[PDB]
């Protein structure tokens, strides 16, 4: 399932902003 | 009318943008209490005002850390739209100073914690919870457009909760005054529009279009793109397509159809009509909006109340030395924050 796939996923947890 | 409160709100907004506030207050009429936030350039803690016994969070940037990241400018976007602007739903900005080391941002401190620590451990939210968030964004949005100010990192991790239950939108590091079009690289992996991945200029249709994320993220309980690594989300942004979880009803959709439109003649908030064919569409049929400005809309969800200067909403970090050290630096970078 697509929430199993996310759950299992790397990101989960906070998400940093990125930059050039 | 809302002509009529913009055109006002944007009075006051131009008086405090053209001579802002600064100094406002020394870091020794503080008490510092706890983390409740990390980032890159600095961190976010609970403090006390010993002056009123208030308690705020201060956004503290080490000025050296700011240069190496190249977010001189942005950060004094920050500082100066946060102390210029007004509105229920964003923090406001109390006090700023800076000292040799550091650059301070005292706001109000909204003790429910952050939007998404409650979306992952529920899950996801009903579409009346959702709907409710999401009308503090789609008016929030409304006001800071009209003072020409682009968002661009909307995301659960920047909305607070206050006591009440409502929103409070924070972090303006990437926010910034443009009338026309910008280019720079910034914001959020899952939350990019496709302008921005695809090194277009762009405008404020790409918070907007981050907007349709939320709202899909909040519903879903996990965004409508997601991968291991951005390169791959950013392949899933720009593809054009776009998959619903079975319980989304048929309002909710087409929606995020009109949101997560890759074409920017047809994006909502982006038309014509701008931010009305958001708030007339269906889904927020039952959105009274003049009663969720006042907050008189009874929140879904009301945080746990145990006492001020509670943390306990928020997660642990580690906790480290704020120094200041006895040589300024970065004076010229920093000079008119
Ligand atoms: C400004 C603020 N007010 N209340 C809570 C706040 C924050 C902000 C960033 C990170 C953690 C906590």
């Amino acid at each position: 399932t697509t929430y199993a796939d996310f759950i299992a996923s790397g990101r989960t947890g906070r998400r940093n902003a990125i930059h050039d | 009318s809302v002509k009529e409160f913009l055109a006002k709100a944007k009075e006051d907004f131009l008086k405090k943008w053209e001579n802002p506030a600064q100094n406002t207050a020394h870091l020794d009429q503080f008490e510092r209490i706890k983390t409740l936030g990390t980032g890159s350039f600095g961190r976010v803690m609970l403090v006390k005002h010993m002056e009123t016994g208030n308690h705020y969070a201060m956004k503290i940037l080490d000025k050296q850390k700011v240069v190496k990241l190249k977010q001189i400018e942005h950060t004094l976007n920050e500082k100066r739209i946060l102390q210029a602007v007004n509105f229920p739903f964003l923090t406001k900005l109390e006090f700023s100073f800076k000292d040799n080391s550091n650059l301070y941002m005292v706001m109000e401190y909204a003790p429910g914690g952050e939007m998404f620590s409650h979306l992952r451990r529920i899950g996801r939210f009903s579409e009346p919870h959702a709907r409710f968030y999401a009308a503090q964004i789609v008016l929030t949005f409304e006001y800071l457009h009209s003072l020409d100010l682009i968002y661009r990192d909307l995301k659960p991790e920047n909305l607070m909760i206050d006591q009440q239950g409502y929103i409070k939108v924070t972090d303006f590091g990437f926010a910034k005054r443009v009338k026309g079009r910008t280019w720079t690289l910034c914001g959020t992996p899952e939350y990019l529009a496709p302008e921005i991945i695809l090194s277009k200029g762009y405008n404020k249709a790409v918070d907007w279009w981050a907007l349709g994320v939320l709202i899909y993220e909040m519903a879903a309980g996990y965004p409508p793109f997601f991968a291991d690594q951005p390169i791959q989300i950013y392949e899933k942004i720009v593809s054009g397509k776009v998959r619903f979880p079975s319980h989304f009803s048929s309002d909710l959709k087409d929606l995020l159809r009109n949101l997560l439109q890759v074409d920017l003649t047809k994006r909502f908030g982006n038309l014509k009509n701008g931010v009305n064919d958001i708030k007339n569409h269906k889904w927020f049929a039952t959105t009274d909006w003049i009663a969720i400005y006042q907050r008189k809309v009874e929140a879904p969800f009301i945080p746990k109340f145990k006492g001020p200067g509670d943390t306990s909403n928020f997660d642990d970090y580690e906790e480290e030395e704020i120094r200041v050290s006895i040589n300024e630096k970065c004076g010229k970078e920093f000079s008119e924050f």
